[PDB]
């Protein structure tokens, strides 16, 4: 045999990246994945190469973050990539979730694929939240303050954690210090995860923008999609240029340039975009406990999507009614976002309640009631009696 | 790109790995050279080298 | 090397599909092709092909959502505006 | 997993009652156009998802020179759907054809599943 | 939200360094030092900024080396263990009015002027809203609108209600290279010089900017040539079926 | 199929931890990577908490720790646990690689196992040197300062490689906070290669205390070695109590409760202990370039040992002639490591010079040159003509 | 699962070794036995042989080198002592 297969080492490197077999006919979809993995290398590296000039003490935090800025060679390079990045990293990994639910990838044998990119996007959304509470700008300590609080919610024990989770009184010194150690670990651990996501990944092999089964007509990833999927990348690093260049803060909120201060919140309280749909989802609902609750079950329900898609078919490609919803929930999925943005007025908030409502509903009644009348087309579309 | 004109210095084969670190090596110097003109002149007046200029103290 | 669990996929020559028999393919170097195969003229009747099999289905949702937008919206501006103050003290309370 | 078994009850039903068929199949015949299937030479079982059991046994079960079919059309498709095209309109299969070849081997396991599991947890009263 | 909270969008005027080619007006930002160092430095600290960092963008290194010494930061004890002033350095931070917050409220009625160092990147519109906010103080507070003892109105400010009083008032700065000392003028540049001090990578982060993207989309479209060569023999794969006499 | 077999997860587990088929005679030598995995885990748990409460800043570093003393809760079992755990994690791992040149398992097919090994072994003297130089008493910055200077030693550019990795005239603060920062990226390298170091170990599994072959009496590691693993387990933990709560410093240098000073070096310049033996290995060399050069060759030479080893069987245990400058190489090595304390005083330098002499003869040339020899003590040994 | 480079291990019933007969084990349930299958009396005639089998090869390189030690060790306290001096402003420079 040849050495690439032979090796304990390269036999990964060949079997994963030289030599899978993947389906002929899977389009710039799929690409994804791969510019997911990019992103997290550009994270990690530009975090460490920062965090070497980074100070987490209370005081020197926001400063040494400007000291980045005004003084480490290529340091404003650091930041301005490290941050647009982080955005681009949360658009790439949405559309790397879309494409899983418009062509019901998250559907057997790739429960378990999908679980954990479940996993992931949590562990994702974790991480960046404290990146940013890193900066220790205004929109950081109220960042901090609300997510720290999220936890009351918890019957009894709920204060506490949240003290404990505090170190202190507020939101204090001893939280920007954790805040940053914890942002320091968890990446490793998305990486970790990564590595079982791409496992599982491994033992079924890609779908396709057909649903049907590869076996038939497979093609190895190089040359081919080692090629194609350099195309992503290129396009994605050009548009990542032009923000980190030209549009730094195109994507940021400028309450940020301001110094945390633990007496004044603003009064502009828009939150990360990427966030924006579950902030919306999460003021929608006029009681705290529950309001928690709907928030992080915006994001679990997204597990059961394998029952409540009763088809007999993998993917909308073949499927209008489907396809239809879909770009509902899609453009439901945006709406949300915008009442994120918009201040807890009329008729935003009614508004805001009736996507929710979409949204849920979505997983849990269009998609199994949809799925179910689309089988029935399929069989009397056709047969004679 | 034209087949006489490639095909003069590189025949029928690619480009070679250290052939390539070459060009990269040039064309970086040639790149900024142009670059860093071209934009030092799109903003003529503006350049505190240019203001330098008139300037007296 | 212990057992590994079934799936629904193998490796070459043991993939796990079924039997092929009947088709024949045929291929072509890509060195002896046009560079530029077929760019341009009758590529592009399909760059339109491509959208109309689907703009619907994207249009149609993204009105729905975009005129939904815009009302609301409007109908936010004047409740905070003079002519607005009226049906606000009403509606908000 | 909406099973074929159901898909019957229900689809029959439709089938049967003039009244219903009348309302019902000119929409069915209007969706499975729409779908653009048979545009990539495919007919509709051969997009049923083969992952899973019963289809295993359905396609063990499967004629021989009807399995080679299949499976030409699938290659047909994936090649086609690659280039990013349809297929030349009179390769495209015609709405005769779109004929339920498999079904019955999926209702035929199907079937004799839901035996073996009842007959797994078969009580006893004495 | 009523226009009245929000405050009213200012206006896109057209700035010397507006577009993806435009270094900063280096003349301009000269101007705004003066504008800053005669004006608002009564108020406002700069503390972000150092003095070298105005060598080379608004002045050259005795300009900044004069203006650096004309004041007494502190320096290590004597050889006994008591203070001492001593002048500035080129390595140093440009220092506030006040010795703290406190005494900084104490000088406006309670109002703690915002360090400057920061802020056209620490609002909304930033360059326009602070041209705007600068320029917009209008004659008086509109019919109805009742204001508080000692705050202005600016529709430019959210709720108008603004703790800081007008300060641009014609010719009231010198400039030093003989321009029409005005107000939108005097305002147009401390504007370009608070824009540099909240963003000096300016003209060399468009200059890498133009080489990244210019290499990069060279990359994007060689990327894409090269891959439909390497799928040439897939994409123009061509397959044909025989069905065969029926013995296995 | 059972489940821990089946599963792609579980599967892993059950091949390396249960399933796994050992040798059925291998001692409680082999518990020592057991007990090595142990550490890094003991490192990196209470590294990450106690960093929760760090500064890297050269003002507060050296405080912040006094700090993680006298004020976290338990933070003093923080400190003095990491700090001795990386002592044992050392200790056991010199057992581990003695170990390894007593049964010769650096010896074919497992050379690539030993060879990583050798690059974990640097990582983690490149690691808890960091984790030194991040205290900031007196042996951190002057510890800091010469490794740093070994890079002088290269031709022309060497100087600056060490301005460089300064990031400034002196070990000052640009370089406090970089070596938090790689003291922190460095332990996930040191796992990601005790992955690979596994991996190696996996595809031909343990020797045994008689380098012969396994294959004809394989038991699995379940249930016997995970107990027998738990038995050195415990026994570790018992002597890391006994001197993390009654003799915490019985391993440091009370040099380091003194905060670094960048103009007075001390008088008693002794370097960590299981650092020593490569001190004394340096200063024997009247040359810098050279004393460099042969530090680094000390550990190195390492890769030689399947090559020169010449037997025809794996193992000093049948060997004689070979168990006997066996322990003449560890004897030394531990003489050179009390070198390594002395003063450069009379005759401690010509001895010092000596036993490095003995140290690299013994890969180079005792081993080679016995092993040849000892081959044909077998042969004569036995037969007739 | 591509094909898997040849080694000198497999897993059980293809574990790689010789193909074995006549070799007939047996054991007996560790619930069967005394606890405390053979402590102290005859099982510790060993912890001596288990010793005297080795020591010789640590003893006498420790030897060695534990002489070595003290030796230099007591020369160096020599040449730094008011006994000393002498020799050390020769041996020295
Ligand atoms: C770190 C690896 C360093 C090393 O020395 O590995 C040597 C390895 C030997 O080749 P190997 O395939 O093991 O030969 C058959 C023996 N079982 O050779 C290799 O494993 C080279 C593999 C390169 C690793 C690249 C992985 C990314
Ligand atoms: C993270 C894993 C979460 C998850 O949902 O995985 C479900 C997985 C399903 O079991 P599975 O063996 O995949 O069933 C056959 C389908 N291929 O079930 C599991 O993989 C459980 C494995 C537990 C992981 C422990 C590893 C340490
Ligand atoms: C976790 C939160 C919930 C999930 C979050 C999803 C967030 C919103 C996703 C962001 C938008 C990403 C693009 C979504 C469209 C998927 C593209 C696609 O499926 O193409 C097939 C779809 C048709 O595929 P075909 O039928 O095989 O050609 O392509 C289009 O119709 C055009 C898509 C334009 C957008
Ligand atoms: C990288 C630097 C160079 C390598 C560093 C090595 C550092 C010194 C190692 C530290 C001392 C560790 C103990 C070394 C003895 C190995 C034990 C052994 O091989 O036992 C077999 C050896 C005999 O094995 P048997 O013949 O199979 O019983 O056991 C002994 O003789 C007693 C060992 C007492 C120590
Ligand atoms: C660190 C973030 C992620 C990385 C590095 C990653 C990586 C990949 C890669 C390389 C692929 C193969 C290329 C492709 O099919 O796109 C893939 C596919 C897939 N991913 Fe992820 N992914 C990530 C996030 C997610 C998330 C957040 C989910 C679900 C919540 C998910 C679920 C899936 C599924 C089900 C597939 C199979 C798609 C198919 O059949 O084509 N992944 N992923
Ligand atoms: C999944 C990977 C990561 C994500 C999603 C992420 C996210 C973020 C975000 C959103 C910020 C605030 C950026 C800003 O607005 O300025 C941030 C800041 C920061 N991150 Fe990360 N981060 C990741 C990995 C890392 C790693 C591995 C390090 C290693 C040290 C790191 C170090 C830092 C530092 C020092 C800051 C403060 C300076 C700055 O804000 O730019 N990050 N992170
Ligand atoms: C070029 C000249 C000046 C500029 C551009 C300037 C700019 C600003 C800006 C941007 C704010 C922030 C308010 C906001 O946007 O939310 C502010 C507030 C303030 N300024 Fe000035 N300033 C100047 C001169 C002065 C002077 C001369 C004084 C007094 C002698 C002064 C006193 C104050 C005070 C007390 C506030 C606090 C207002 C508040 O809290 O709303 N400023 N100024
Ligand atoms: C992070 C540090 C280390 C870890 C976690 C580790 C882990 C292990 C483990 C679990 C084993 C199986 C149990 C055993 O045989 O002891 C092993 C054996 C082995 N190790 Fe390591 N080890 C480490 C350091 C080293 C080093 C520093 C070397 C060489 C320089 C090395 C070379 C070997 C070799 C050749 C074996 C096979 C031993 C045999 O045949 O029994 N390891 N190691
Ligand atoms: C291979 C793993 C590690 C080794 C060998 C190691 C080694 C060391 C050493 C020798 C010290 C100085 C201890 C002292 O004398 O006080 C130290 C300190 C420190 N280490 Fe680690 N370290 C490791 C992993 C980690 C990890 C994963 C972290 C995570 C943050 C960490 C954080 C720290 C901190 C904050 C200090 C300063 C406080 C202290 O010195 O006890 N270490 N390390
Ligand atoms: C089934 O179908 C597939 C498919 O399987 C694959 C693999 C790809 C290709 C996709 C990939 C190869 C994605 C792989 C993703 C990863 C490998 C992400 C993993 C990244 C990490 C684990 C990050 C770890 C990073 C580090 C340790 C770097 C840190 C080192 C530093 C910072 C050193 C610098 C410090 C100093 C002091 C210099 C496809 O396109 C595809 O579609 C057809
Ligand atoms: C061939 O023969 C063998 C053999 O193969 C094995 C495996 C063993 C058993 C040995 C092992 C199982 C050793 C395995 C070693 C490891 C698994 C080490 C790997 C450790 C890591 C990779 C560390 C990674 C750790 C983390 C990610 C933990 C960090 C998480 C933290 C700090 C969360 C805490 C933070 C907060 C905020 C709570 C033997 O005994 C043996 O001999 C017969
Ligand atoms: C991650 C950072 C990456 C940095 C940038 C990487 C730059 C890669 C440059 C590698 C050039 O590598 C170059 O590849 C060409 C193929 O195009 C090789 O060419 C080879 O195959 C070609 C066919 O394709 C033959 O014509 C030729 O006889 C043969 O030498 C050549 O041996 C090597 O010189
Ligand atoms: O009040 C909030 C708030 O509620 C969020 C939100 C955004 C979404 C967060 C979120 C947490 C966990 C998950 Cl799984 C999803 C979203 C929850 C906090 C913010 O991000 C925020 C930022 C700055 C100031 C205030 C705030
Ligand atoms: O002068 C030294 C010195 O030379 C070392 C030595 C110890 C061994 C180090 C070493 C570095 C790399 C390797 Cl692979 C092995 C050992 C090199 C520095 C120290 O650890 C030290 C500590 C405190 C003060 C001074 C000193």
């Amino acid at each position: 045999m040849a050495f690439r297969k032979s090796n304990v080492y390269l036999s990964l490197v060949n079997s994963y990246i030289i030599d899978s077999p993947q389906p002929s006919s899977i389009n710039y979809w799929w690409n994804m994945g791969s510019l997911l993995g990019l992103c997290l290398v550009i994270q990690i590296v530009t975090g460490i190469f920062m965090a070497m000039h980074y100070s987490s003490n209370i005081e020197l935090a926001f400063s040494s973050v400007e000291h980045i800025m005004r003084d480490v060679h290529n340091g404003y390079i650091l930041r301005y990539l490290h941050a647009n990045g982080a955005s681009f990293f949360f658009m790439v990994m949405f559309m790397h979730m879309a494409k899983g639910l418009y062509y019901g990838s998250y559907r057997s044998p790739r429960v378990t694929l999908w679980n954990v990119g479940v996993i992931i996007f949590i562990l994702t959304i974790a991480t960046a939240f404290l990146g940013y509470c890193c900066v220790y700008g205004q929109m950081s300590h109220w960042g901090a303050t609300v997510i720290t609080n999220l936890f009351s919610a918890i019957p009894f024990v709920g204060n506490d954690i949240v003290s404990w989770l505090w170190g202190g009184f507020s939101v204090s010194n001893p939280t920007i210090q954790r805040f940053f150690a914890l942002h320091y670990l968890v990446p490793f651990i998305i990486a970790a995860m990564v590595i079982m996501h791409l496992m599982a990944l491994h033992i079924h092999g890609s779908s396709n923008p057909l649903g049907i089964t590869g076996n038939l007509d497979r093609i190895p990833m190089h040359s081919y999609f080692i090629f194609k999927d350099l195309v992503t990348v290129f396009l994605f690093m050009l548009i990542l240029a032009l923000f980190v260049f030209y549009s730094p803060n195109t994507l940021g909120h400028p309450d940020n340039y301001i110094p945390g201060n633990p007496l004044v919140t603003p009064a502009s309280i828009v939150p990360e975009w990427y966030l924006l749909p579950f902030y919306a989802i999460l003021r929608s609902i006029p009681d705290k406990l529950l309001g928690v609750i709907t928030m992080f079950a915006a994001i679990l329900v997204l597990l059961v999507l394998p029952f409540t898609d009763r088809s007999v078919v993998r993917g909308n490609t073949f499927k209008v009614l489907s396809k239809f919803f879909f770009f509902i929930f899609v453009f439901n999925f945006v709406l949300l976002g915008q009442i994120g943005a918009c201040h807890v007025e009329v008729p935003y908030v009614l508004m805001g309640q009736i996507a929710t409502f979409i949204y849920f509903a979505y997983f849990l009644i269009i998609v199994p009631v949809i799925s179910t009348i689309e089988n029935v087309l399929f069989y009397i579309g056709r047969v004679n009696k | 790109s034209f087949s006489s004109l490639y095909k003069t210095f590189f025949k029928r084969n690619a480009v070679f790995v250290g052939t390539i670190f070459a060009g990269a090596f040039v064309f970086q110097t040639v790149f900024d050279t142009a670059i860093t003109s071209w934009y030092e002149n799109h903003n003529k007046g503006k350049l505190w080298k240019d203001v330098k200029a008139r300037i007296a103290a | 090397g212990p057992p590994s669990g079934k799936t629904y996929m193998g490796w070459w020559g043991h993939m796990g599909g079924p039997k092929q028999k009947g088709i024949t393919s045929y291929a072509v170097s890509p060195y002896a092709q046009k560079p530029l195969q077929g760019i341009f003229h009758n590529a592009v009747f399909n760059s339109f092909r491509r959208f109309k099999s689907q703009f619907l289905y994207v249009l149609i949702p993204a009105g729905i959502y975009w005129y939904w937008w815009k009302n609301g919206n409007e109908y936010n501006e004047f409740l905070y505006s003079k002519a607005g103050r009226e049906e606000l003290e009403r509606v908000n309370v | 997993p909406q099973s074929f078994t159901s898909i019957a009850r229900i689809g029959d039903y439709i089938l049967k009652s003039p009244v219903l068929s009348k309302l019902c199949v000119p929409v069915a015949n209007q969706f499975i156009n729409l779908a653009g299937y048979k545009k990539l030479g495919l007919k509709f079982d051969d997009l049923i998802a083969e992952e899973n059991p019963i289809m295993q046994t359905a396609l063990r079960r499967l004629p021989e020179d009807e399995s080679y079919a299949r499976a030409y059309r699938i290659i047909r498709a994936h090649q086609t759907e690659l280039t990013h095209h349809l297929l030349p309109r009179n390769e495209w299969i015609k709405a005769q054809e779109d004929v339920p070849y498999l079904l019955p081997y999926i209702l035929e396991a199907e079937a004799a599943a839901k035996e073996k599991d009842e007959l797994d947890n078969i009580e006893v009263s004495k | 939200m009523t226009a009245a909270e929000h405050g009213l969008h200012a206006p896109a005027y057209a700035w010397s360094h507006n577009g993806p080619f435009e270094t900063f007006d280096h003349a301009s930002i000269r101007r705004g030092y003066q504008v800053y160092r005669e004006v608002c430095a009564a108020c406002h600290s700069l503390d972000r900024v150092a003095w070298r960092t105005l060598v080379g963008v608004s002045h050259t290194n005795e300009e900044v080396r004069n203006m650096a010494e004309e004041f007494e930061y502190d320096d290590e004890p004597d050889e006994q263990g008591n203070p001492k002033k001593r002048p500035g350095k080129l390595s140093d931070y440009i220092p506030g009015p006040y010795p703290n917050e406190q005494a900084a409220r104490a000088a406006n009625q309670g109002a703690l002027p915002p360090d400057l160092s920061l802020i056209v990147k620490a609002r909304h519109g930033g360059c326009d809203y602070i041209f705007s906010l600068l320029t917009g103080y209008p004659d008086e507070p509109p019919a109805g609108v009742a204001l508080p003892p000692g705050s202005n109105y600016n529709p430019y400010f959210p709720g108008g209600s603004i703790a800081m009083a007008r300060v641009l008032f014609d010719d009231m700065v010198e400039y030093e290279d003989g321009t029409p000392a005005t107000t939108s003028q005097m305002a147009k540049d401390v504007t370009t010089f608070l824009n540099w001090c909240a963003e000096p990578e300016h003209d060399e982060r468009k200059r890498l900017g133009l080489k990244t993207v210019i290499i990069l989309s060279s990359l994007y479209l060689l990327s894409i040539w090269v891959k439909k060569f390497k799928w040439a023999g897939i994409k123009t794969r061509k397959f044909v079926f025989n069905p065969p006499k029926p013995r296995k």
